[PDB]
């Protein structure tokens, strides 16, 4: 999982 | 013989102690809640969490800070950060030992570990956005202890992060919302759906109440914390 995207 | 000063960290059993006294308060139900009275602008963080990388399949989970430093909780249960200057690193051990070190002036061991935390470095700077943005943090950070990532976990709904410094920061996934709390000024930020935020002493939403919204996650919080002191 990942942090929100540009 | 001596003793020196032991240290006995009290930080996440305040944090809770905090939690359950303001959840036992029943804050949104109030015949007029009073929110904006329990605003603190003073205690706004110094640090949080502006971006994450779970890659723990791999590596590790990486992290930037507020500040722009980047850590990366190792999977061998180790920790290295690179301070906003990009050349200066902080390795932690297990056991908390620290040591420094530069990206051109380092441990032969420690090779791969420095590879992997440019790469999560890059990997952030590329494709993520950094939350609070549009939060300057609190006078005296260059000043401050940069806090490391002591633990974290995701769960269906979120991802809580402990900081070495006593914060937890949880990130809800659905709708972005985000909680910074401090148990040192016993306050909690809040990130709303429009990135709009205040801060809150927790004492005074004891006595003024708040919003549904706040109080909800309020009550999922005192949950998380006590997941993080099992």
């Amino acid at each position: 999982m990942q942090s929100t995207p540009l | 013989g001596p003793l020196g000063s032991p240290e006995f960290d009290c930080h996440l059993s305040d944090m809770l102690q905090q939690l359950h006294s303001v959840n036992a308060s029943k804050p949104s139900e109030r015949g007029l809640v009073r929110q904006e009275e329990a605003e603190d602008p003073a205690c706004i963080p110094i640090f949080w969490v502006s971006k994450w990388v779970d890659y723990s399949d791999k590596y590790g989970l990486g992290y930037q800070l507020c500040d722009n430093s980047v850590g990366v909780l190792f999977n061998d249960s180790t920790r290295l950060i690179l301070y906003n200057d990009g050349d200066s690193l902080q390795y932690i051990e297990r056991d908390g030992t620290e040591s420094y070190l530069t990206v051109s002036s380092h441990p032969n061991s420690l090779m791969k570990k420095i590879t992997l935390l440019k790469y999560f470095r890059n990997y952030m700077s590329e494709h993520l956005l950094k939350a609070g943005a549009n939060i300057t943090p609190r006078e005296g950070d260059e000043l401050a202890r940069l806090p490391y990532l002591r633990t974290w976990f995701r769960t269906r709904s979120a991802i809580i992060l402990h900081l070495s410094n006593g914060s937890v920061q949880i990130n809800f996934f659905q709708d972005h919302t985000k909680l910074i709390l401090c148990p040192l000024m016993a306050a909690v930020t809040y990130i709303d759906e429009k990135r709009d935020f205040r801060t809150y002493r927790l004492s005074l939403l004891e006595e003024y109440g708040c919003c549904k919204e706040l109080a909800s996650r309020l009550r999922y919080a005192r949950t998380m914390v006590d997941k993080l002191l099992s």
